[PDB]
RNA sequence: AAACUCCAUAUAUAUAAUUUUAAUUAUAUAUAAUUUUAUAUUAUUUAUUAAUAUAAAGAAAGGAAUUAAGACAAAUCAUAAUGAUCCUUAUAAUAUGGGUAAUAGACGUGCUAUAAUAAAAUGAUAAUAAAAUUAUAUAAAAUAUAUUUAAUUAUAUUUAAUUAAUAAUAUAAAACAUUUUAAUUUUUAAUAUAUUUUUUUAUUAUAUAUUAAUAUGAAUUAUAAUCUGAAAUUCGAUUAUAUGAAA
C-alpha cells in the first residue's frame, strides 16, 4: 500500500501509510476480513486430528 | 539489588522482523534508517509514540 | 617441526658451550602453499582435490 | 649544512622518522665487490656533503 | 497528470521534514527567553529565541536543515558556559574579534553561530551571513566579469545577499548611517526605469536602507555590493558583524566550478564573493567600527585537509603537499587576519540530564526510555551511546533509533 | 521548446548536456567547451537562453563538424575499407562483426547495424 | 611544490652522479629496461635436468 | 581496560562516535554495563584491532563482559544469562573445491 | 559406521632482550565436550527410563578429509604405461603460412543491464580485513604526458627497499556524510512575499505528447595513441575523441 504514494523515497512512503493506518484509514483492512470470512465459510473442516 | 532487576532486553522483537523483512542483500543499516525515518515521521504527524 | 625443534635445541646447547649468547628458537609465521588438481585423469573437472 | 645536505642527496635512502641511512647492492656477483661499492658511494656521498663551495 | 495533490509530501525524507510544516503539532512549551545580559538566569537551562531574533535569525538563514528543529514549535538552544558564555566573553572582550569555530560533526558550532547572531541582534548590530558558501561555489547561478572590478560578479547571489540583509538587520540602524559618498546606479524599476534611466544616492541626505532597497541591472549588481561593504566599513557608528559558516567549503574548493572562455576552472578569488570574504578576514576591509566582529564555522560535511590546521598552528608547514590538499594563499591569508580558533566542546553528563529533560517535557521521547527506565540510567547510557555528549547523536538516539 | 539548428529541446535540461546528446558529433568534453566559451554558466537551462545566445550557440556549433559531416566521414572510411579490398571491408558488407569478435554465437547485432551505409 | 624545479632538477642529477644511476630529465625512451633485465637463459635451460645423468 | 569511574569511553583512540558510526554497535558494546546495571560507573579503553566494524564491537563487547568479572566475581551468572560471556564460533567457512562460494553449487543440468 | 586425523575454539607452559612488533601476535607440547547436574511434566518394560520444560556448571557451536562390496563392458589408449593389429621414403622427423577464432539454426552454462528500499562525484592526522605472492621477481616515491592549479585514471621516464613476521604487490570496497539524478509541471527563473532562508507562498513563462529508452543501459562501429612480443591481418589487452542497438 506504501508503494502507491508519490514520493521517490520509500522512508516517506512508508512514514505516510502508517500514519494512515494508526488512523484507521486504508485498504489493507479489507484484506484482513477476507480472509478472516473465509475462514468462517470454512467453519466445518476443522478438525482436532 | 542485581537479582529483582530481568535482564534487559536482548532486542526489540517486532522491529528486528520488521528490519529484515526491509533488509537485503545485507544491507541492514540501510534498512533500520528508512524504518527509523518513517518512524520519525509517524511520531511528528501524530505526536504518539511510534 | 620435530627435525627442527631438535636441530634447534642442538644449536642452543652448541652455543652455549662455546660461549655464545643464543636467544632461542622464534616461533616466525608458517606459510601454506596450496595447490588444486582434478582427481580424475581425463574429465571429471567437477571433483577436485586440494594440496 | 652538511647533513642537510647528506640528507636531501639521499632521496628515497634515508627515513626522518627514525634517522637512518639505508643502502644495498647487489650489481656485482660476490658480496666482496658489493660491500666496496656500497662503501665508495658513501664516501662519495660524504665528500660531495661536506662540499659548501 | 497532476499525481502530486496540493497537500502531499513528495521530497525526500531531509527536505520533507525541513519543509512539511510538522511543528505544528508540536505542543507550545514555555520557555525563558534568550538574553546575553542575563546569562546569570538563563545559564544551563534550555532558552528559546526572542521575536525579533527569530526573525532575524529565519531570514539569515541560521536555522538549517538536519538539526531536528521540526520536533519543537520553535527552534531552542541550551546556555552551554563552556560553548556559549564563554565564546560569547570572548567575542566581547578580545580586541581582534576574529574567530573560526571548530569542533567534532554535530557538536553545536552552527548553534553557536546562531547564538553569537541572537547577541548581535540583541545589542543593535548589523549581520552580514554567508549560510551556504556553496551556493556561489557549485556552478548553479550566472555569472559575468566586470572589467571595472576586475572579477567574476553573481548577480542571482547578490540579490538575494543584499535581500536578506534588508530584511534581517533593524531599519532603524540602516537609516542611522548616511552614505560617505555619491553613488549612480543603472534603473532597473519595473515601471519608473521607463522614464528614469539613472538612480542617484547623494551623501548625508540618502542612508543604507536606500542602497539596500535600490534596484540595479544585473551587470551593475557587484558595483552595489561593493558599495554596500564600502559604506559598513567607512561607518563607525554601529558595529558589524560577518559571518560566515560552512567555512571549510570554501578552504576546500579553491576553484569553483565556473570556467572562462578557455574551458579553465575560475580561481575562487577571482569571483566577487570569495574575494570581499578574505578581504574582510584578512583585515584588508578594516571595519571602523571598534566592535565589529568576524565570527566563521566550519562544517563536517565538506573534507578536511592540511590548510587550516596549519593556520590554525595545529601542525607544522610541510612545502610538497599538492594544491589539492594545502592551499598556501588561504593561510597566510587567514594568518594575516589574526583569526583564533575556539573549539565546540562536547556535552558533559549535566547538559545532556538538563537536555533530556527538557526533551521529556516536550513529549519527544519513547515511552521504553520514559515508561520504565531510570532517569540515572537513561542518562548514562544516552550520554554512552552519544559518544559522551555529542547533541546531534545524543537526539538521534532518543527519537532516531527506534531499536 | 528551444529550436537550435533545428533540434528540439525541452526547457527543462541542461544546455551541456542536451546539445551533447541531440548532436552528432559533440560529446561531453566539447558541449562543455561549446558552453564555456559563451560563458554560460555549468548547469544553465535552455529556458533561460536569449535569442543571441541561441544565435551565437547555433554559429558557434556550425564551425565544426556537423552530424552529417561525421557521419560522412564514418561512411567515406567504411568505404574506403570495402574499395581498398580489405578484410575489414568484407565483414561490413557481409553485415558481421569487424574487430575479431565470435561468430559462432551471438553476432546479431553487428548484423543488425553493420553495413556499407552505416549511420 | 614552492620549491623551484630549478633546485629540485639540480638535487636529482647530483644524487644521480653520486649512486651512479641514469638521468633522463625530459623522459625520452632510453631502452634502458632492455638493458637491465636480468638474463634467465641459465635457469630456462636446465628445465629438463642433467644430461649427464648416470645410465 | 576497564577501571571504576564515569562512563568514558575510547576505541583506538578514537571517540566512540567516530569510531563506531552505526549505533547498534555502541549499544552491543554498552550491553554488558547495562545487563549489570553500571553503565556510568566504568571507563573503557578499547583497543580493538581486525576484521570489521560488526566484529570489533562485538569482541569489544564479550571483553567488557571478562573484564567486569573481576570486580565482582559473583555476577558472572548474571552475564553468562545474558550470553556475553560465551565466545561467538561463528566464522566464515572455507570455499569447497569443485562448487562455488561455499554451500553454493553451479546450476544442475538434468539433460 | 563411529573414533583417532586436519582447520577453527577456550585454557596452561615454553620461546621472542616487544627495532623482523603485533605480545590484541607467532608456533611447539598438553588439557577440554560425542558436555555434565538437578527438578518437574509426559508415555513407558516404572525411574532397574525416554522427551518436554526449567534451573546452574561451562568458552564450548562449526567445517574439511575419509564415499565399503558390487553394478553401470559408465569415462580415460590425448597424463603415462603395456597386449593384439596396422605404417616403416611414411600413419615417423623439421621449417614457413593457415586452422583450432568459420556462422543459417539450435543448445548448457555465465557476465552486463532494463533508475529513486538506487545509480554517479567527492571524502589526506587517509574508517575497518583476511589469506596469498615477490632469484625464470615484486616493483614504491618523484617525474613528463593526456590535462586546467591540483587531485583521480592510463602510459612513458627511474628503479627505493626486499629475495621477506623487516620492503613491494596494497590507503580494501561496500558501509557512513554531502551533492546530483529523466520519466516528473514532483522542475527551473522573473518579480514580489517571509518567523520554513540550503526554504515557503501568489502571478507569468517553463509545450506537443504517451506507453514511452533517460543525464538508464554500453552493444556495434570511425579515428589516434599505448603495452607485451622478433611478429597483433586472419587473431591479443588498454586509453582518448565520437558512435549510443536490444533491454
Ligand atoms: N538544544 C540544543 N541543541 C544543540 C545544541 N548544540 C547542538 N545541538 C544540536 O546538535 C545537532 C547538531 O548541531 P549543529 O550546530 O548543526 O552542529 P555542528 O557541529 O555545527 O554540525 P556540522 O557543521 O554538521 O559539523 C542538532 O540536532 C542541534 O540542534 C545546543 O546548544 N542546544
Ligand atoms: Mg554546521
Ligand atoms: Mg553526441
Ligand atoms: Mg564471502
Ligand atoms: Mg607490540
Ligand atoms: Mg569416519
Ligand atoms: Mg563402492
Ligand atoms: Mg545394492
Ligand atoms: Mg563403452
Ligand atoms: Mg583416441
Ligand atoms: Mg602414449
Ligand atoms: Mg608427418
Ligand atoms: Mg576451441
Ligand atoms: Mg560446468
Ligand atoms: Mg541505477
Ligand atoms: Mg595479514
Ligand atoms: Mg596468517
Ligand atoms: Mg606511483
Ligand atoms: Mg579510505
Ligand atoms: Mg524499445
Ligand atoms: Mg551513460
Ligand atoms: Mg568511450
Amino acid at each position: 500500500s506504501a508503494n502507491q504514494r508519490v514520493s521517490s523515497d520509500f522512508a516517506v512512503r512508508l512514514g505516510e501509510e502508517l500514519t494512515a493506518i494508526a488512523k484507521g484509514t486504508s485498504s489493507a483492512f479489507e484484506k484482513r476480513d477476507q480472509i478472516h470470512k473465509t475462514a468462517i465459510a470454512h467453519r466445518a473442516y476443522i478438525q482436532l486430528k | 539489588a542485581l537479582k529483582s532487576v530481568p535482564i534487559p532486553p536482548r532486542k526489540n522483537a517486532t522491529l528486528d522482523h520488521i528490519t529484515n523483512m526491509i533488509m537485503r542483500h545485507g544491507k541492514k543499516e540501510k534498512a533500520q534508517t528508512i524504518l527509523s525515518r518513517a518512524l520519525y515521521l509517524v511520531y511528528c504527524q501524530t505526536r504518539q509514540d511510534p | 617441526n620435530e627435525n627442527l625443534d631438535f636441530y634447534s635445541d642442538f644449536i642452543l646447547r652448541t652455543g652455549y658451550y662455546l660461549g655464545i649468547p643464543l636467544t632461542g628458537p622464534k616461533p616466525l609465521p608458517t606459510r601454506r602453499e596450496r595447490w588444486t588438481v582434478i582427481k580424475s585423469p581425463f574429465v571429471h573437472a567437477k571433483s577436485k582435490e586440494n594440496f | 649544512k652538511s647533513l642537510h645536505k647528506f640528507r636531501i642527496l639521499a632521496r628515497s635512502r634515508y627515513d626522518h622518522t627514525t634517522d637512518i641511512f639505508k643502502m644495498s647492492s647487489d650489481k656485482f656477483e660476490h658480496a666482496s665487490q658489493n660491500a666496496r661499492y656500497l662503501h665508495d658511494i658513501l664516501q662519495r656521498l660524504l665528500a660531495e656533503s661536506k662540499d659548501l663551495t | 497528470a497532476k499525481r502530486v495533490t496540493p497537500g502531499s509530501l513528495y521530497k525526500n525524507w531531509t527536505n520533507t521534514t525541513h519543509t512539511a510544516q510538522l511543528q505544528q503539532t508540536a505542543v507550545p512549551l514555555a520557555l525563558p527567553i534568550f538574553n546575553f545580559d542575563d546569562i546569570s538566569k538563563t545559564l544551563n537551562k534550555v532558552v528559546s529565541y526572542s521575536n525579533k531574533q527569530y526573525k532575524s535569525l529565519h531570514h539569515l538563514g541560521s536555522f538549517k536543515k538536519s538539526q531536528f528543529n521540526e520536533l519543537f514549535q520553535k527552534p531552542v538552544c541550551l546556555v552551554r558556559e563552556d560553548a556559549t558564555n564563554s565564546f560569547l566573553k570572548k567575542l566581547v572582550s578580545h580586541p581582534v574579534k576574529k574567530f573560526i569555530i571548530t569542533g567534532e560533526p554535530g557538536v553545536g558550532k552552527t548553534v553557536l553561530l546562531s547564538q553569537a547572531h541572537a547577541y548581535a541582534v540583541d545589542s543593535k548590530q548589523i549581520i552580514i551571513n554567508i549560510s551556504y558558501p556553496e551556493l556561489f561555489l557549485n556552478g548553479r547561478n550566472d555569472f559575468s566579469y566586470d572589467d571595472d572590478l576586475k572579477l567574476f560578479i553573481q548577480p542571482m547571489y547578490l540579490k538575494k545577499l543584499i535581500r536578506k540583509i534588508l530584511k534581517a538587520n533593524d531599519p532603524a540602524l540602516l537609516k542611522s548611517i548616511e552614505l560617505s559618498k555619491d553613488y549612480k546606479f543603472s534603473n532597473a524599476n519595473p515601471k519608473n526605469a521607463s522614464v528614469k534611466p539613472f538612480v542617484t544616492l547623494n551623501k548625508t541626505k540618502n542612508t543604507v536602507l536606500d542602497l539596500l532597497s535600490v534596484m540595479t541591472h544585473p551587470h551593475n549588481r557587484g558595483k552595489l555590493m561593493k558599495a554596500i561593504i564600502d559604506e559598513l566599513s567607512v561607518q563607525s557608528k554601529v558595529p558589524i558583524m560577518f559571518t560566515v559558516d560552512n567555512f571549510s567549503k570554501v578552504l576546500t574548493t579553491a576553484y569553483s566550478a565556473y570556467r572562462n572562455t578557455e574551458n579553465k576552472q575560475i580561481y575562487s578569488l577571482d569571483l566577487q564573493m570569495g574575494k570581499l570574504m578574505m578581504d574582510i578576514i584578512s583585515g584588508e576591509t578594516k571595519f571602523a567600527n571598534g566592535e565589529s566582529s568576524t565570527i566563521l564555522a566550519i562544517s563536517g560535511v565538506d573534507r578536511t585537509n592540511k590548510t587550516l590546521p596549519v593556520a590554525l598552528g595545529k601542525i607544522p608547514v610541510d612545502p610538497y603537499v599538492t594544491r589539492y590538499h594545502y592551499e598556501p594563499k588561504f593561510v597566510e591569508l587567514l594568518q594575516k587576519g589574526n583569526v583564533t580558533e575556539f573549539e565546540v566542546p562536547k556535552l558533559n553528563k549535566q547538559e545532556v540530564n538538563e537536555l533530556i529533560d527538557y526533551y521529556k517535557q516536550s513529549n519527544v521521547l519513547l515511552d521504553k526510555d520514559i515508561t520504565g527506565k531510570k532517569w540515572e540510567n537513561l542518562i548514562d547510557e544516552k550520554y554512552f551511546l552519544s559518544g559522551n555528549g555529542n547533541p546531534r547523536e545524543l537526539l538521534k538516539s532518543l527519537v532516531l533509533s527506534h531499536r | 521548446v528551444v529550436h537550435i539548428l533545428g533540434k528540439g529541446f525541452k526547457g527543462k535540461e541542461v544546455i551541456k548536456i542536451a546539445l551533447a546528446s541531440k548532436f552528432y558529433g559533440i560529446g561531453k568534453t566539447t558541449a562543455e567547451k561549446i558552453c564555456s566559451k559563451l560563458g554560460l554558466y555549468p548547469w544553465m537551462r535552455m529556458h533561460q537562453l536569449s535569442e543571441p545566445q541561441i544565435m551565437s550557440i547555433a554559429s558557434e556549433l556550425s564551425t565544426m563538424t556537423i552530424e552529417g559531416d561525421a557521419r560522412a566521414i564514418v561512411k567515406d572510411n567504411i568505404a574506403l575499407k570495402r574499395k581498398i579490398g580489405s578484410y575489414s571491408g568484407m565483414r561490413h558488407t557481409l553485415h558481421l562483426p569487424v574487430r575479431g569478435q565470435h561468430t559462432r554465437n551471438n553476432a546479431k547485432t553487428a548484423r543488425k547495424l553493420n553495413k556499407i551505409d552505416r549511420r | 611544490m614552492n620549491v623551484p624545479k630549478a633546485r629540485l632538477l639540480k638535487v636529482a642529477e647530483l644524487s644521480a652522479k653520486i649512486f651512479d644511476q641514469n638521468f633522463n630529465p625530459s623522459g625520452i625512451r632510453t631502452g634502458s629496461k632492455i638493458l637491465n633485465e636480468r638474463l634467465k637463459g641459465p635457469s630456462v635451460a636446465s628445465y629438463y635436468g642433467n644430461p649427464d645423468i648416470l645410465k | 581496560f576497564v577501571v571504576r569511574g564515569t562512563g568514558e569511553i575510547l576505541v583506538n583512540g578514537r571517540q566512540l562516535n567516530d569510531y563506531f558510526l552505526k549505533m547498534k554497535d555502541r549499544e552491543s558494546i554498552m550491553y554488558p554495563l547495562q545487563v549489570i546495571e553500571s553503565v556510568g560507573k566504568y571507563n573503557i579503553f578499547a583497543t580493538t584491532s581486525g576484521g570489521g566494524p560488526t566484529g570489533q564491537a562485538e569482541s569489544i563487547m564479550h571483553a567488557i563482559a571478562k573484564a567486569l568479572v573481576v570486580f565482582n566475581p559473583l555476577l558472572k551468572s548474571r552475564l553468562h544469562k545474558a550470553g556475553v560471556l560465551t565466545r561467538d564460533y561463528r566464522h566464515v567457512e572455507r570455499k569447497k573445491p569443485g562448487k562455488k562460494k561455499a554451500r553454493k553449487m553451479p546450476t544442475w543440468v538434468k539433460r
